[PDB]
C-alpha cells in the first residue's frame, strides 16, 4: 500500500524575547537511518519580518511554506501593500492547515516575529491548524528533550529563591538576545548528543525591528 | 481536558483546565479552552482542539452576520444550532468536538447548550466535558445551588477544575475562569494549579491525603 | 501461456501455444493467441484474456481509423497505442502483450509491453508463464538475421521447451510469419514438437 | 436513546419515553423529552443514534407543519405515518442512513379513533394496540399481552404503563431516569406531569 | 551499530562503534560492543543487545569449562559451533548477530553469525545498521596480504563510515587485535572523534533552589550492638 | 495496553564527587486515574540502592525478589552485596525471564564500600546493562529526563550541588509527563551517610 | 534396568558410626601425602607425583588442578574420584555463581559447593 | 496507488569544482528477474541538464516524454530558446518536483526517485533530489536506493562539505563515482555491470558516456574460502 | 461485578459494595454480597469477571482460615494483603489469570489501627485512606479528596459514603441496586442493615 | 541461488553460484554452497542457510558415526538421512538439497530433495531460484556419459545463464568433481563465464 507520508526528522525551536524573536532549527534532513543532507535549510524568511518553519514531513513542510509565502504576496496585491502582522499571518496559516483537515499537512508549524506593539512573538500550530501565541516552543524530534530544559531555564520553573525554601519563586527577569542564543545553542548541543536525528548544523533566524538576521553553528555530524 | 459550565442566579460560570497532551507527553500547559466567540458568547473546547477553535471562531462570524442582517443580538439557541447543524453535515468524517455554547440574553436569560460532533444538542443547567469530567461533576453536584453568589459560584467552578486537575492525568496546568452576564462575559483570570492546590489545601483543609 | 516474437532477415515471426486454463482445468486447448490489429501488425497476448482481447479490439479500431486518415501505421505507432491503454489503465489491467509488425522501410520490428505499461523494442521477445523456463535457451540460441527456416526452428524448439515445463502452456504451437511476401499462418502439433 | 413505549386505549394514545441522555460514561441529562408534536393531534416519540434522532424528528415536524399551512388542514395519523415510513425507507439506502426508531401516536378526528404506529429505522411500519423499540418490548410485552384490553380507559392505560415501567426499573441494567408520559386524544396533546 | 572484522598477515582484527540506542534516543554514548569469549577469541554484537551479551557469556562460560576439560586452548570453530547450534535451536528469537574473530593453535579465524543460526566465512565482514557504509569502505580498500597496521586502519575507517553516515552508529571506535603467537590487545576507545564541545553556560544551581518538604537520615548500617 | 506505561513514573540516578544520587516520583496510576501519591520506587539492600520504573506489580515483585536474594547472599557471603555485583544479579534475574519478562526499567546506584568508587547502572526490561559514568534515566518521561540530564549535568558535583541538579532534572521532566509527578524523593548517598529528601512539587 | 538402588548405602551402625565414610577416610589414609601451607601474601599446595610406571608420562596426570583463576585444589586418596570432583567443582563455580553474579566465587563458597556434592554421595540413593 | 513492476536501481551523483557528475546502470529489473539489459536511465535535457531516474520504468518513460515535451513547449514563440531563455536545471527540477508532489497528493504517485544534475547559466552547479513523495533535498553528493547506503559514504569521503567542492577535480570525482558503481555491483542484487555516466561541466559542457563497464574487480580471494565454518576441503 | 468502595476512618474501615448481579440483558439479583470474611478482623470485598471473583475470594478465605487454625493466631491485615497480592501476581502470568480486583479492610489488633488495602488483578497493592476499583473512583474520589479527614468518626465516614453513593446513583448509567455496607473495627465485622 | 549436480562417465560434478542475499543486499558474494558430508558424498544447498547448514551438519555427524561402525556409506544412504530430516521436520524447514556422491560400485549418483522432503534419483538435477531459467537449456544440452571437460562446460554454461537472469544468483561459479581419482575443487570467475 502507498503511504503518502514520511518523516524527515529535524528539530526546531522558537523563543519570543521582549523586543525580539528567534526561530532556530537544525539543518540535518533524514529518512530512517540515512542522512539525506547535512545542510538543508528548514527555517525561512517569508517577508514582512516573519520567519517560519514547518517541521516533520518535508514535502508538506515545503508545500505549506510555499503557500504561505504566496499568501503574503497576494495580501500585498489585494490590500495596497499592507504589512501582514504576525497575528494575521497566524490566523491565515490556521486556514491553510485546516483546509486540509481530512488529509493534513504532516508538520508542526512555528512562526516568529514581532507583534504590532513591537514585542517578540512566537506562534505554534498543530498539523490541522489549532494555534496559539507562546513565549517558548520547541518542535520536532527532540522537542521532548528541549521543552523541559526551557521550562526550567527560561521560565524558571521549580526554581525558588535560596533561604526562603519554596516560599518565594525566582523572579521572571527578561532575557537578552545573547542570553537566548546561548540557551538555543545548548538546547541543540544536548539534543544532538542524545537524539540520532539531530546534528550536522544549527541555523538561527533572529527577528528584530531592524529586520531578519541569520546565524549558523556547527553541530556534531555522527 | 476538563471543562465545565453551569447556570445560576448571577448568570453562567465557565471554568476550564489548560493542559494539552499527545499521549503521555504534555504538549502545553497554557492552552486556551474557552473560545471567545464574541463579547456575549463563550464556547468550551474539548476533543479536537483545531475543530473546536476553527468552527467556534467561524460561529462568531455567523453570529456577526446574523446581527448585521437582523439588527438584533443572536439568541444562544440560534447560535448553538448553527454550530450543531454544521457539525452534523460533517458527521462520519471524523470531527471530534465536545463543547458548551454559553450566553445570556433578554428573551432566554442565562443559557447553556452542550453541542457534540455526533450532532447532539442539549440545553441544560450544568455540563462537564473531558477526560476529567467525572471529578468535576462530583464537586459541582454536591455544592451547586441556584442561589449561589457570583463570588461563591466562581470559586465552585475553580475548585471543580482543581479536583479534576489533581486526579485526572490529562488535566492540569492552570484554571481559566469566566462569568457570563447579560451585558457580556467577564474574564476572572488565569490560576496556576500548582499554586492553587497548596492554597486551597491550607485554607480549605481538603486533600489531607496529600503531604504539604 | 508461452508466447514470443522473433525478428529475422526477411521480417518477423510471432509464436504462441494454444492452452487457456481456469486453474488446473484447460478451458480451451486450441486457443489462438496470435491476434491481428492490422494487415501486417500482429500481437501475442498473455495475462487476462478479457483484458487483452478488449485492448486488442480497441487497438484494431484505432489503427483502422488511423489508416482511413493517414495511411498505413508503423509498428512503433501500434506499440504506442497498446502502451497508452496499458499504462493509463495499469490499475485495472493484467496484460502482457508483445507487438510485432512488418514495414518495408523498417522491416521486422518487435516491441514488448509488460504489466507496468512500459515499452521495450527488442530483436526478439518472450513472455507468458512458460517464458521463464526458456530465458537460458533463447539467449544462447538466438542470432540476428536468421533465415525463415532457422527462425521457425528457433521458435518451435523454444516453445517446445516452454510447453514441456509449464503446465499453463500446451496444445499446438501456432505461428504467424510477417514479410514483404505477405502473411503466412503455421501450425505444429504435439507429435511433431514433443520429439524435438 | 433508550426506552420508548406506546399504548392505544379506547379514546387516546399514550406515549412513554425515558428521560436519560448518556454519553458513554456519564448521564448528561435526566429530563430529556424524546418527542415532537407534528400536528395538534399527532405526537411522535423517537430513539436511536445521537444527533440523527432530533435531526430526523425536527425535519419531519417541519414538513408536516408546512403541509398544515399549505392546505389549512391536518393530515390523518395514517397519512403522517406513511410519509415518515417513506423517509426512513429512503434513508436506509442512502450514503449515511438515519439511525432512528419512532412511535407515532395520533388521534384521527375524522374517524374519532386513536392510532399508534411503530416504525423502525429500516422503514418497517406496523399499526399496533401497544408497541415499543429496542429491548423495551422484551420486558413489557408479556405484561401488555396479559392485561391489555381495547376498551381500556386512559387511567387504566396509565396504570398498565406504570406496571411496565416498574418491570423495566427492576430488570433493566441501565438507569433510564424514569419516563415522560404524554396523552394524545380528541382535545390534543397533554403531558402527565406526575409519574 | 557498526561492527567489522578484517583478516591480515598474522592474525585478525575486529572493531566497533560505541553508540547504543533506544529507538531514536541514545542510551549510552560509550557502549562497549567488543566482548570476550575467551582470552584470544573476541566477538562484536549487533541486534538485541541483551541477547548478544547473554549468548557470548554463556558460550564463553562453556568454552572455558571445555578448555579446562580438554587441557587445550579454546578454538574459534568451537565457539562458532556452540553459538550457531544454540541460536538455531531458538529459531531467531534470540536476536544475536555476531562477528566472531580469534586466534588458536589451528590459526587465525573470522566468522559471522546470524540470529537464525547461519554462519559465514570471510576475510572481511561487517554487521549492524552501519554495515552497508562499512562494507563500502571495505570493498573499496581491502586487499590480500594486509599488514597489522593496514588492517587496523581499514577496520577503523570502516567503522567511521558507519559513525558518520549511519544514524544508528556514532561516538567512538573500539578495536581488538588478535595476532598469532601473541596476547590479544584490546584497544578501548582507539579513536575519539566525537567529543562534545564546551557548553555556552553553566547550569549549576544556587544551593537551596529546590523546595524541600522533609529530610531524614537513612539507616544503611546493620542492627547495632549494645 | 502497553505494560510499561499503565502505572507511569520515573527514576533518575547521577554520580558526583565521592557520592551518588538517585531520585524518583511518587505517582501510581491506572492510566489517566491517579491512584497513589506515596508509591516510592527506590529501595535499598544494605548500601546498594535500586530504583524500578514500569509495571507496578513487577516493581513490587522484583523488590521482594532482590530483598530475598541479597538476604541469602549476605548469610552465605558474610558481607553486604556491592553495587557492581548486584548489577550482575539484576541482569541475570531479568534475562532468566527472556520470553516472559518483567515490564520494568531498573536503576542501580551506590558506592563500593572497599574502593569508595561511585557507581550507577541501568537496564532494559530484559537485562541489558547500561553502565554510564554520568547519569541513568528510566520511566515514562525518560526522553524528558535525557534532555534535562544532558544539559544540567556536569561531572564531579559536590553532594549538596548534585542534589539541586538531580532534583531539577526530575521535577521539570515530570511536569512534562502526564503519568509522572504527585511528589518526589531524592536520595543523596555518601560512603557512610545517606540523606533522603521529599520535594515539593505541583500536584496535577 | 533403571537405577533400582533408591535407598542409602551409607547408614548409621548401632555405635553411631557411618561405616562407608570411615572406610572412605581409610582409603584417603592409604593415599599419597599432600599438604597445604598458608602465608601472609600467598598459599602453597603440594604433593608427590607417584608414577605408576616409568613408561607413563606423569606430566599428563595432574594431581594439582585449577578450579578458578584464583582457586586451586590438590588431593589424597582415589584419583578418579578427584578428577570427577574437579570437573563438577569447575562447572558449579560457573552455574551456581559466575553466571549469576558475573564473577568467580570466593574460596569458602566454592568449598561449600564441593562439600555439598560430597555430602550428597554420603546420603543419596 | 500502484506497485512498481519494471524497476531501475541506484542513481548516484556528486558535485565537483566546475560541475556535476551523475551515473546509473542500464538494468530494468522485473522483481528478481534481470529482465532488460539495455535501459538508459540518464536522460539529458538540452546541453546543461541530465535527469537520473530510478524506480518504476513505465513512469520513467512517462517522465521522459514530459521532459521531451517541455523542450518543445519552451521553444514556442521563444527566439531565445537556445540562449537566454533556454531551460535551466532549476526550471526542469522545480517542474518535476511540482508534478511528483501533485501526484502523491492525488494518491497516484510516479513511483520514482529522481536526481536532476546540471549547470546553471551563471556556472553554478545544480544537484537536487526528488521522489514519489515529493520530498526534495540538495547535498554535495546525492544517491537513490542502495546508492544512498553505499555510494554516499564513499562519495562523502571526497566531498564531505561545501568547502571541498572547489578542491575536487573532475578526474577525482569521476574516479570516485566509477568506484562506487563497482561497489554497488558487488553488493546490490538488482544491479548490472553495464552503466552510463554523464558529466556536465561549465567549460566543456555535457559529456555523455554510454556502454561503460565495471572493471578491476577483486574475486581471486574467493578460491581460498571453503565451507561455512569447520570444513577444510 | 460493578462498584466497590472503601474508606479508612479513625477507628474502623468501611467497605461499600453494590448488590446488583447482571448477566448481560437482565439483572438476576439485587441483594448480592460481594465480600468474604477472611478472619474475625479482616474483610475482603471483590469485583471482576464472573465466577473468578467468588472462586478467588473463597480460595483466599480457606487459606487464611487454614493459617488461623494451624498457628492459633490471626494474621495482620498487612500480612493477609501481601499474601493476596502474591496470589494475584502469580495469577497474572498463568494460563488463565484471575480477573479479580479486591479491597481488604482490616483492623490490626496489635497496632490498634484500621487498615485499607487496594489490590487489582495484576497484583498492584496500595495502602490507602480511601479506595475504589473500576469506574467507581472517577465519580467518588473528588468528593473523598475534599471531605476526608483521618480523624473522622464511623458515623461521619458513613455520611461521606452516602454522598459518594448518591453521586454514583446520579451520574452512572448502570443501576447497581444500592450497596451493602460493612464496618471493620476492634470488635470485629458487622453489617449496616439500613443504608 | 543456482545449484546443480551432473553425473558423467567418470563420476559426478556438483556446481553452484556464490551469492547469498538478504532481500536485495548481497550479504555474502563468495559463499560456498557445495558442502561435504563425507569424503566423496557432497551436497548443494538452497533455501534457508540456517536450515541447510543445520541439516548438513547433522548428516555429516550421522555418516561419520555410520562409517565408524559399518564402513563407507552409499550415496543412497546419505540421501536417505537427508530425506528423513527434511521429511519429518517439513513444517519447520525451508531446505532444497541436491545430494551427489561417488561409489566405485555404483559410480556417480545424484539425488534431489525438494521442499516437501521427497527423494528423486536423477541423471542430473537443478535447483534454487535461478534454476527456473535454465530448465529449457539443461534439458536440451544434457547428455549421459559425458566427459569431464564436457560436463564442466555444461555446468559452467548452465549456471552462467542462471546467474545472468536471476538477481538472487551471482559471484563465482564453484564446482566440485567427484571421481575415483579423488576430489577436485574448481572455481570460475565473472570475467570467464559472463562472455560465454
Ligand atoms: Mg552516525
Ligand atoms: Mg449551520
Ligand atoms: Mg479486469
Ligand atoms: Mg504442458
Ligand atoms: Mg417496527
Ligand atoms: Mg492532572
Amino acid at each position: 500500500q502507498f503511504n503518502p507520508y514520511g518523516d524527515n526528522g529535524g528539530t526546531i525551536l522558537g523563543i519570543a524575547g521582549e523586543d525580539f524573536a528567534v526561530l532556530a532549527g537544525d539543518t540535518r534532513n533524514i529518512t530512517d537511518y540515512s542522512i539525506n543532507s547535512r545542510y538543508e535549510p528548514k527555517v525561512f524568511d517569508c517577508g514582512d519580518n516573519i520567519v517560519m518553519s514547518a517541521n516533520g514531513f518535508a514535502a508538506d513542510g515545503d508545500a505549506l511554506v510555499k503557500r504561505f509565502k504566496n499568501s503574503v504576496k497576494w495580501y500585498h496585491f489585494d490590500h495596497n501593500d499592507k504589512k501582514l502582522s504576525i497575528n494575521s499571518a497566524a490566523r491565515n496559516i490556521q486556514h491553510l492547515l485546516y483546509g486540509k483537515r481530512f488529509f493534513p499537512y504532516y508538520v508542526h508549524t512555528i512562526i516568529a516575529g514581532l507583534d504590532e506593539d513591537g514585542k517578540g512573538a512566537v506562534y505554534s500550530f498543530d498539523p490541522v491548524g489549532s494555534y496559539e501565541r507562546e513565549q517558548c516552543r520547541a518542535g520536532g524530534a527532540a522537542a521532548s528533550l528541549i521543552m523541559p530544559f526551557l521550562d526550567n531555564q527560561v521560565n524558571f520553573k521549580n526554581q525558588y529563591e535560596p533561604g526562603t525554601n519554596g516560599k518565594v519563586k525566582k523572579p521572571l527577569k527578561y532575557l537578552s538576545v545573547e542570553e537566548v542564543i546561548k540557551l538555543v545553542r545548548d538546547s541543540f548541543t544536548s539534543a544532538t548528543e542524545r537524539h540520532i536525528q539531530v546534528g550536522d548544523g544549527l541555523e538561527i533566524l533572529i527577528v528584530t525591528k531592524d529586520g531578519v538576521r541569520k546565524e549558523f553553528y556547527e553541530l556534531k555530524r555522527d | 481536558t476538563t471543562t465545565l459550565a453551569f447556570r445560576f442566579q448571577g448568570g453562567i460560570i465557565v471554568a476550564v483546565d489548560s493542559r494539552a497532551t499527545a499521549g503521555n507527553w504534555v504538549a502545553s500547559q497554557t492552552v486556551k479552552k474557552v473560545i471567545e466567540i464574541n463579547p456575549f458568547l463563550l464556547g468550551t473546547a474539548a476533543g479536537g482542539a483545531a475543530d473546536c477553535q476553527f468552527w467556534e471562531t467561524w460561529l462568531g462570524s455567523q453570529c456577526r452576520l446574523h446581527e448585521l442582517r437582523e439588527k438584533e443580538r443572536i439568541s444562544v439557541a440560534a447560535a448553538s444550532k448553527i454550530l450543531s447543524n454544521l457539525v452534523y453535515q460533517y458527521k462520519g468524517a471524523g470531527l471530534s468536538m465536545g463543547t458548551m455554547i454559553c450566553g445570556y440574553t433578554r428573551k432566554e436569560g442565562p443559557t447553556i447548550y452542550y453541542v457534540d460532533s455526533d450532532g447532539t444538542r442539549l440545553k441544560g443547567d450544568i455540563f462537564c466535558v473531558g477526560s476529567g469530567q467525572t471529578f468535576a461533576y462530583g464537586v459541582l453536584d454536591s455544592n451547586y445551588k441556584w442561589d449561589l453568589s457570583v463570588e461563591d459560584a466562581l470559586y465552585l467552578g475553580k475548585r471543580s477544575i482543581l479536583a479534576a486537575a489533581h486526579r485526572d492525568a490529562y488535566s492540569g496546568g492552570s484554571v481559566n475562569l469566566y462569568h457570563v452576564t447579560e451585558d457580556g462575559w467577564i474574564y476572572h483570570g488565569n490560576h496556576d494549579v500548582g499554586e492553587l492546590f497548596w492554597k486551597v489545601k491550607e485554607e480549605e483543609g481538603s486533600f489531607n491525603n496529600v503531604i504539604g | 501461456t508461452s508466447i514470443m516474437a522473433v525478428t529475422f532477415k526477411d521480417g518477423v515471426i510471432l509464436g504462441a501455444d494454444s492452452r487457456t486454463t481456469t486453474g488446473a482445468y484447460i478451458a480451451n486447448r486450441v486457443t489462438d493467441k496470435l491476434t491481428r490489429v492490422h494487415d501486417k501488425i500482429w500481437c501475442c497476448r498473455s495475462g487476462s484474456a478479457a483484458d487483452t482481447q478488449a485492448i486488442a479490439d480497441i487497438v484494431q479500431y484505432h489503427l483502422e481509423l488511423y489508416t482511413s486518415q493517414y495511411g498505413t501505421p508503423s509498428t512503433e505507432t501500434a506499440a504506442s497505442v497498446f502502451k497508452e491503454l496499458c499504462y493509463e489503465n495499469k490499475d485495472n489491467l493484467t496484460a502482457g502483450i508483445i507487438v510485432a509488425g512488418y514495414d518495408d522501410k523498417n522491416k521486422g520490428e518487435v516491441y514488448t509491453i509488460p504489466l507496468g505499461g512500459s515499452v521495450h523494442k527488442l530483436p526478439y521477445a518472450i513472455a507468458g508463464s512458460g517464458s521463464t523456463f526458456i530465458y537460458g535457451y533463447c539467449d544462447k540460441n538466438f542470432r540476428e538475421n536468421m533465415s525463415k527456416e532457422e527462425t521457425v526452428d528457433f521458435i518451435k524448439h523454444s516453445l517446445s521447451q516452454a510447453i514441456k515445463w509449464d503446465g499453463s502452456s500446451g496444445g499446438v504451437i501456432r505461428m504467424v510469419v510477417l514479410t514483404a511476401a505477405g502473411v503466412e499462418r503455421l501450425i505444429f502439433y504435439p507429435d511433431e514438437y514433443e520429439q524435438l | 436513546m433508550d426506552i420508548i413505549l406506546g399504548i392505544r386505549v379506547q379514546d387516546s394514545v399514550i406515549l412513554a419515553s425515558s428521560k436519560a441522555v448518556t454519553r458513554g460514561i456519564s448521564v448528561l441529562k435526566d429530563s430529556d423529552d424524546k418527542t415532537r408534536q407534528l400536528s395538534p393531534h399527532t405526537l411522535m416519540s423517537f430513539a436511536g443514534e445521537a444527533g440523527d434522532t432530533v435531526q430526523f424528528a425536527e425535519y419531519i415536524q417541519a414538513n408536516i407543519q408546512l403541509y398544515s399551512i399549505r392546505e389549512d388542514y391536518e393530515l390523518s395519523p395514517q397519512a403522517v405515518s406513511s410519509f415518515v415510513r417513506q423517509e426512513l425507507a429512503k434513508s436506509i439506502r442512502s450514503r449515511r442512513p438515519y439511525q432512528v426508531n419512532v412511535l407515532i401516536g395520533g388521534y384521527d378526528k375524522k374517524k374519532n379513533k386513536p392510532e399508534l404506529y411503530q416504525i423502525d429505522y429500516l422503514g418497517t411500519k406496523v399499526e399496533l394496540p401497544y408497541g415499543a423499540h429496542g429491548y423495551s418490548g422484551f420486558y413489557t410485552f408479556s405484561l401488555l399481552d396479559h392485561h391489555y384490553r381495547p376498551d381500556m380507559t386512559t387511567e387504566e392505560g396509565l396504570d398498565l404503563l406504570k406496571l411496565c415501567v416498574q418491570e423495566l426499573e427492576k430488570r433493566m441494567p441501565m438507569d433510564f431516569k424514569g419516563v415522560i408520559v404524554k396523552i394524545v386524544d380528541k382535545d390534543g396533546i397533554r403531558q402527565v406531569d406526575d409519574f | 551499530t557498526t561492527i567489522v572484522g578484517v583478516k591480515f598477515n598474522n592474525g585478525v582484527v575486529i572493531a566497533a562503534d560505541t553508540r547504543s540506542t533506544q529507538g531514536p534516543i541514545v542510551a549510552d554514548k560509550n557502549c562497549a560492543k567488543l566482548h570476550r569469549i575467551s582470552p584470544k577469541i573476541w566477538c562484536a554484537g549487533a541486534g538485541t543487545a541483551a541477547d548478544t551479551e547473554a549468548v557470548t557469556q554463556l558460550i564463553g562460560s562453556n568454552i572455558e569449562l571445555h578448555s579446562l576439560y580438554t587441557s587445550r586452548e579454546p578454538r574459534v570453530v568451537s565457539a562458532l559451533q556452540m553459538l550457531k547450534q544454540h541460536l538455531f535451536k531458538y529459531q531467531g528469537h534470540i536476536g544475536a548477530y555476531l562477528i566472531v574473530a580469534g586466534v588458536d593453535p589451528t590459526g587465525s579465524h573470522l566468522f559471522s553469525i546470524h540470529a537464525h543460526g547461519s554462519t559465514d566465512v570471510g576475510y572481511y565482514l561487517s554487521l549492524g545498521s552501519g554495515s552497508l557504509a562499512a562494507m563500502a569502505v571495505l570493498e573499496s580498500h581491502w586487499k590480500q596480504d594486509l599488514t597489522k597496521e593496514e588492517a587496523i586502519k581499514l577496520a577503523s575507517d570502516a567503522i567511521q563510515a558507519g559513525i558518520w553516515n549511519d544514524l544508528g552508529s556514532g561516538s567512538n571506535v573500539d578495536v581488538c587485535v588478535m595476532e598469532i603467537g601473541k596476547d590479544a590487545e584490546y584497544l578501548r576507545n582507539y579513536l575519539t572523534p566525537n567529543v562534545r564541545e564546551e557548553k555556552q553556560k553553566s547550569y549549576k544551581f544556587p544551593r537551596g533552589t529546590t523546595a524541600v518538604l522533609k529530610e531524614s537520615i537513612v539507616n544503611i548500617c546493620d542492627i547495632q550492638e549494645e | 495496553s502497553d505494560p510499561s506505561s499503565i502505572n507511569g513514573g520515573i527514576v533518575v540516578a547521577m554520580t558526583g564527587k565521592d557520592c551518588v544520587a538517585i531520585a524518583c516520583d511518587l505517582r501510581l496510576g491506572s492510566q489517566s486515574l491517579g491512584v497513589s501519591n506515596k508509591f516510592e520506587k527506590i529501595f535499598h539492600y544494605g548500601h546498594v540502592f535500586l530504583g524500578i520504573t514500569g509495571l507496578a506489580t513487577d516493581v513490587t515483585t522484583l523488590n521482594e525478589m532482590f530483598r530475598y536474594k541479597t538476604n541469602l547472599y549476605k548469610l552465605k557471603e558474610e558481607r553486604a552485596i556491592e553495587p557492581e555485583t548486584f548489577t550482575q544479579l539484576v541482569s541475570s534475574s531479568l534475562y532468566e525471564r527472556r520470553f516472559g519478562p518483567y515490564f520494568v526499567g531498573p536503576v542501580v546506584a551506590g558506592i563500593n564500600s572497599k574502593s569508595g568508587k561511585p557507581f550507577i547502572a541501568g537496564f532494559d526490561l530484559i537485562g541489558c546493562i547500561d553502565e554510564a559514568k554520568d547519569f541513568i534515566v528510566s520511566g515514562t518521561a525518560s526522553d524528558q529526563l535525557f534532555g534535562m540530564c544532558e544539559s544540567l549535568y556536569e561531572p564531579n558535583l559536590e553532594p549538596e550541588d548534585l542534589f539541586e541538579t538531580i532534583s531539577q532534572a526530575l521535577l521539570n521532566a515530570a511536569d512534562r509527563d502526564a503519568l509522572s509527578g504527585w511528589g518526589a524523593v531524592v536520595y543523596i548517598i555518601k560512603k557512610d551517610e545517606v540523606v533522603k529528601r521529599y520535594l515539593k512539587m505541583r500536584q496535577d | 534396568m533403571t537405577d533400582r538402588y533408591s535407598f542409602s548405602l551409607t547408614t548409621f551402625s548401632p555405635s553411631g558410626k557411618l561405616g562407608q565414610i570411615d572406610y572412605a577416610l581409610t582409603a584417603v589414609k592409604q593415599g599419597v601425602t599432600s599438604l597445604g601451607i598458608k602465608a601472609t601474601n600467598g598459599v602453597v599446595i603440594a604433593t608427590e607425583k607417584k608414577s605408576s610406571s616409568p613408561l607413563a608420562m606423569s606430566e599428563t596426570l595432574s594431581k594439582v588442578s585449577l578450579l578458578t583463576p584464583d582457586i586451586g585444589a590438590v588431593y589424597s586418596g582415589m584419583g578418579p574420584d578427584y578428577r570427577v570432583l574437579v570437573d563438577k567443582s569447575r562447572k558449579v563455580a560457573h552455574t551456581s555463581y559466575k553466571r549469576i553474579y558475573g564473577e568467580y566465587p570466593p574460596t569458602k563458597l566454592l568449598v561449600s559447593e564441593v562439600a555439598k556434592i560430597m555430602q550428597e554421595a554420603t546420603q543419596s540413593g | 496507488t500502484q506497485q512498481p513492476i519494471v524497476t531501475g536501481t541506484s542513481v548516484i551523483s556528486m558535485k565537483y569544482d566546475n560541475g556535476v557528475i551523475i551515473a546509473a546502470d542500464n538494468l530494468g529489473s522485473y522483481g528478481s528477474l534481470l529482465r532488460f539489459n539495455g535501459v538508459e536511465r540518464l536522460i539529458p535535457v538540452g546541453d546543461n541538464t541530465v535527469v537520473g531516474i530510478s524506480g518504476d520504468i513505465s513512469d520513467m518513460q512517462h517522465i521522459e516524454r514530459l521532459l521531451k515535451d517541455l523542450v518543445t513547449e519552451n521553444a514556442y514563440d521563444n527566439p531565445l530558446a537556445d540562449a537566454e531563455e533556454a531551460l535551466e536545471p532549476s526550471y526542469i527540477f522545480e517542474y518535476l518536483a511540482t508534478v511528483m508532489y501533485q501526484r502523491r497528493s492525488k494518491m497516484n504517485p510516479l513511483w520514482n526517485a529522481i536526481i536532476v544534475a546540471g549547470v546553471q547559466s551563471n556556472g553554478d552547479q545544480f544537484l537536487r533530489y526528488v521522489n514519489l513523495l515529493g520530498v526534495t533535498y540538495s547535498s554535495p553528493t546525492l544517491a537513490t536506493g542502495f546508492g544512498a547506503h553505499m555510494a554516499n559514504p564513499l562519495l562523502r569521503k571526497v566531498v564531505d562539505r561545501e568547502s571541498d567542492i572547489p578542491k575536487t577535480t573532475v578526474q577525482v570525482a569521476e574516479e570516485a563515482i566509477v568506484n562506487a558503481m563497482r561497489v554497488l555491483y558487488y553488493r546490490d542484487a538488482r544491479s548490472s555491470r553495464n552503466f552510463s555516466l554523464a558529466i556536465i561541466d561549465k567549460n566543456t559542457g555535457l559529456t555523455f558516456k554510454k556502454n561503460l563497464q565495471v572493471e578491476n574487480m577483486k574475486w581471486d580471494f574467493a578460491k581460498d574460502i571453503k565451507g561455512y565454518g569447520t570444513q577444510k576441503i
